C-alpha cells in the first residue's frame, strides 16, 4: 500500500498548572517523534499546550492532510472519556474543566476524513475515566466509512494510563512498549496487537491497564508504507550557529539544539580571547517577555540545570513555549571584560527570526 | 505508578 | 492457551412484529453454529426471541460460564448504537422503541467478566445507528480490565450492516467472509483482521459497511484452543408407533436450531387388507402457534427449514415446529390415521397422543 | 441490500 505523505502531530502535555503535573510526555514525545522520523513520517512535535495552542496545532496539521496522506497524532498527557467520546486535556484547563475546555478527539477525526486521507491512526496514551463535571451529551454527525481507521489507546474505556514514579527519562508505560515495536514492517493493526501482548506482561499494570485497539482498517496499510508544506518542514531546522565578534576582540560562538518544535537550547561559549583581555564571561538577556523565561534557570553551566535532559563547556538557557512567540525571537549577548591594567560592558542584539514551531506562523 |  | 470450556450463545432475529423482516439470520445462525461446534464449542442457536426470551437465552448462556470458560456471542438482527452502548432489538420491539424494550451488549459483558472467563467475543451482525427515539442516557459502571475482550462488528458506528434484498440461503455480508476464515488457527484478532480486508474487497458494501474490531486482548488466545448445554439439546428418539388395525407409522424427529425441531412421519407397515392409509399430524399446543397450511409437508423445503431433502429421511411429511421457547406444558401433539379395508367402502379414522415432553431449548 |  502507498502513501501520498506521510504526517504526524505529536504533543505531550505534563505542567499542568490546575492539575497534578505528569513527567514522561517529555521523553514518551521525544521518543516517537524520532522513531516516526525514521519511518520518513513529517512531524510536528509539542510540549504544554494551552486550549489554544492545541487548537491552531492541530489546525496546522490538518491543513497539511490531504486525499491519500497518512495522518496520525499521538497525544500524551491528561484525558477522559465521556460515552465514547475523548477528550485531551490542554496545560491550561481549570479545577474543575469540562468539555468545553479540551479537545475531542472524534471531531479532529471528523476533519481528517474530509481531508480524504488514505490513513487515519490516533495514539491516545491518557486515562479515559468519565469526567462528572462534564453533563453535555453532544451528538456529532456519523462518520462515513472510509475503513481506514486505527486507535491504539493505552488503556481500556473507564480506566488509567500510567506512567512511573520518580523513574528519571524512563518512558510511560504505553511507550515502553510501543517504542519497541513501532519499526515493525506489518499492518499497524498487527504491530499494536503486538505492542498488547507485550504490556500483558508488565506486572505493573495488571489489572489497571492494557492497551484497546478499535480499527476499520480493511487495507493492508503500514507506517512504513512508501511515500509515492515547506513550513512544517523548516519548523523544525534550527537557526545556524553563529561566530559574534565584540569590539574588543572577544568572540563568542552561539549555538542551538531543538527538543522539540517548541523547545530549543542557546548555548554559548567564549571561542577567542585577545591576550589583552584577562578574563571574559558572555551571558543570555532580555528575551521576549513572551517566552516567560526565569533568570535563574538561564545562563547555566549544564543543560540539565535548565530542565534539558535530551541534549548532549558552555552556557545553557532552555527557550520552551517558543509557540507563544508573535514576533521575531531576539535577544542579547551580554559580554563582561577586563583588560591587563584594570570592568567593561559591552553588547550585541541577535535576530534568528522564528525559530521551529514560529515557522508555521500559527498566529 | 502516576496516572495521566 | 487453554480454555476451560468454549460456550457460545447465537442469536438470530428476523420475524419482526413491528419493524422491517429479515432473511439471512436464519442461515447466518445455523453455518456458525455447525463452525463452532467444529471448534468444539457447546452453541445454543436461537431464532426469533421476545425481550424476554432473550434475556432468559442470556441468563442460561452465564450459566454455563466459569472461571477460564472461552464465551462467545454472535447475534444477527436489528440494532442500534446509542452513545457508546451497543443494543440488540428483540422480534417484539415497539415502534418507536427505546433502550428498555432491548439488550445491551456491555451489560451482557459486565456479567461475564463476573464469571472470569478466560476469553469474551461479541460478534455483532447489526447495525449501529443511532436510536434518536431513545433519549435515555444510562451510565453503567466502569468495566474491569481484564484484557480478555474482543468484539467484531459486522459495521461501524454509525452505519448499516447488510443481507442481500432477494436472495435464497445467502449468508450476510459479515458471516459470507466470516465463514471463510472461522477455522483459523490464529489468534481471534488476527482472523477478524483478514475478515476485515477480505469485506474491504467486497463492491456491494464499499462506503457503507466494514468491519469493526475492538479488542484489549493481551494473551494470543484463539477460537480453536484447546479445552483442558446439557438439558437444552435433548432430542425425542425415534419412535414407531402401531394403531389398532395393525399400521406401523414412524415417527423422527431432527433438531435445526435450538428452538426449531422438524418432525416427520411415514408409513413403514401397511396390513396388505388396507387398501390405503395417510398418517398426518395436528393439535400441537397453541404455544407454538402452528398453522396446519403449514404442516404436513412432501418436502422440508416446504415448512420454511434450512435442512433439504438430502438432511433428511426421503418419503416423509415433515412438520416444522419453530418457537420451542415458548412451550409452557409438555409437546403433545395427535398422530391421526385415516385408511380403508378392501372390499369395505367407508374411510375409517383413528388418532392417538404423543407426548415427547420438553424438547431442546423447551427443557429450560 | 437490505439493512438491519
Ligand atoms: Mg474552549
Ligand atoms: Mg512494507
Amino acid at each position: 500500500m502507498l502513501a501520498k505523505d506521510k504526517v504526524a502531530l505529536l504533543i505531550g502535555n505534563m505542567n499542568y498548572r490546575e492539575h497534578p503535573k505528569l513527567k514522561a510526555p517529555l521523553v514518551d514525545v521525544y521518543e516517537l517523534t524520532n522513531l516516526l522520523r525514521q519511518l520518513d513520517f513529517k512531524v510536528v512535535s509539542l510540549l504544554d499546550l494551552t486550549e489554544y495552542e492545541m487548537r491552531n496545532a492541530v489546525d496546522e496539521f490538518l491543513l497539511l492532510l490531504d486525499k491519500g496522506v497518512y495522518g496520525l497524532l499521538y497525544y500524551a498527557g491528561h484525558g477522559y472519556e465521556n460515552f465514547g467520546n475523548s477528550f485531551m486535556v490542554p496545560v491550561d484547563a481549570p479545577n474543575p474543566y469540562r468539555s468545553e475546555n479540551c479537545l475531542c478527539v472524534q471531531n479532529i477525526l471528523k476533519l481528517m476524513q474530509e481531508k480524504e486521507t488514505g490513513l487515519n491512526v490516533f495514539l491516545l496514551d491518557m486515562c479515559r475515566k468519565r469526567n462528572d463535571y462534564d453533563d453535555t451529551i453532544p451528538i456529532l454527525d456519523a462518520l462515513k466509512v472510509t475503513a481506514n481507521i486505527v486507535f491504539g489507546y493505552a488503556t481500556c474505556q473507564g480506566a488509567e494510563a500510567f506512567e512511573i514514579q520518580h523513574s528519571g527519562l524512563a518512558n510511560g508505560i504505553f511507550m515502553k512498549f510501543l517504542k519497541d515495536r513501532l519499526l515493525e514492517d506489518k499492518k499497524i493493526t498487527v504491530l499494536l496487537d503486538e505492542v498488547a501482548e507485550d504490556m500483558g506482561k508488565c506486572h505493573l499494570t495488571k489489572g489497571k491497564q492494557a492497551l484497546e485497539i478499535r480499527s476499520s482498517l480493511s487495507e493492508k496499510r503500514a507506517l512504513t508504507d512508501p511515500i509515492q508544506n515547506l513550513q512544517w518542514a523548516k519548523a523544525h531546522e534550527l537557526p545556524e550557529s553563529m561566530c559574534l565578534k565584540f569590539d574588543c576582540g572577544v568572540q563568542i560562538q552561539l549555538g542551538f539544539a531543538a527538543e522539540f518544535s517548541n523547545v530549543m537550547i542557546i548555548y554559548t561559549s567564549i571561542v577567542y580571547k585577545p591576550p589583552e583581555i584577562i578574563m571574559c564571561d558572555a551571558y543570555v538577556t532580555d528575551f521576549p517577555l513572551d517566552l516567560d523565561i526565569d533568570p535563574k534557570d538561564a545562563n547555566k553551566g549544564t543543560p540539565e540545570e535548565t530542565g534539558s535532559y535530551l541534549v548532549s563547556h558552555c552556557l545553557y538557557t532552555r527557550l520552551s513555549s517558543l509557540q507563544k512567540l508573535k514576533e521575531h525571537l531576539v535577544f542579547t549577548v551580554c559580554l563582561s571584560y577586563q583588560y591587563s591594567g584594570l570592568t567593561v560592558e559591552d553588547k550585541q542584539e541577535v535576530n534568528v527570526g522564528k525559530p521551529l514551531i514560529a515557522k508555521l506562523d500559527m498566529h | 505508578v502516576r496516572p495521566r
